[PDB]
């Protein structure tokens, strides 16, 4: 499951 | 402080994702596996890295905003940083989006350390509004200031969707432009 972090733009 | 997650206030968990709360005593972080970069969920006890290091919470505060409690993580130069600070500050960043540490401070622009937080300004905290670093208002046009942690409790913040397959921008809204 892909973290807040890895999906900040 | 906050209810559920401290990171993002969801309130509910998940199967792949569950709410871990800190075993630490005086430490009432609680934050989904997926918003503090958890590598494996124990089964017992777990500890925030504040409550793992060997220092009192008394040095240990967040660079960012005066703020105290919440989710923290490591920095570059070796202090400490809310992971919502880092998630809505735009220069932000983190060296492993997977364990989401240590925080990355260094492209941080002078700019965001020149401001002085309307919220706290308006509370009449004049030290307190000058201290960390503050976020801009999203709105066209505004260039309001607060800290991340400041307009996380004034309900100021907010997720919306990016370009990409799952890019998620943060950002957050003066009262004045909310929605
Ligand atoms: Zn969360
Ligand atoms: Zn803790
Ligand atoms: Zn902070
Ligand atoms: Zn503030
Ligand atoms: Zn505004």
């Amino acid at each position: 499951l892909a973290t807040k972090a890895a999906r900040k733009s | 402080m906050i209810g559920g997650c401290c990171v993002c206030s969801d309130e509910r968990g998940w199967a792949e994702n569950p709410l871990v709360y800190c075993d630490g005593h005086g430490c009432s972080v609680a934050v989904h596996q997926a918003c503090y970069g958890i590598v494996q969920v124990p089964t017992g006890p777990w500890f925030c890295r504040k409550c793992e290091s060997q220092e009192r919470a008394a040095r240990v505060r967040c660079e960012l905003c005066p703020h105290k409690d919440g989710a923290l993580k490591r920095t570059d130069n070796g202090g400490w940083a809310h992971v919502v600070c880092a998630l809505y500050i735009p220069e932000v960043q983190f060296a492993n989006v997977s364990t989401m540490e240590p925080i990355v401070l260094q492209s941080v622009p002078h700019d965001r350390y020149n401001k002085t937080c309307y919220i706290c300004d308006e509370q009449g905290r004049e030290s307190k509004a000058a201290t960390g670093a503050c976020m801009t208002c999203n709105k066209h046009g505004c260039r309001q200031a607060f800290h991340v942690t400041c307009a996380q409790f004034a309900g100021l913040l907010c997720e919306e969707e990016g370009n990409g397959a799952d890019n998620v921008q943060y950002c957050g809204y003066c009262k004045y432009h909310f929605s």
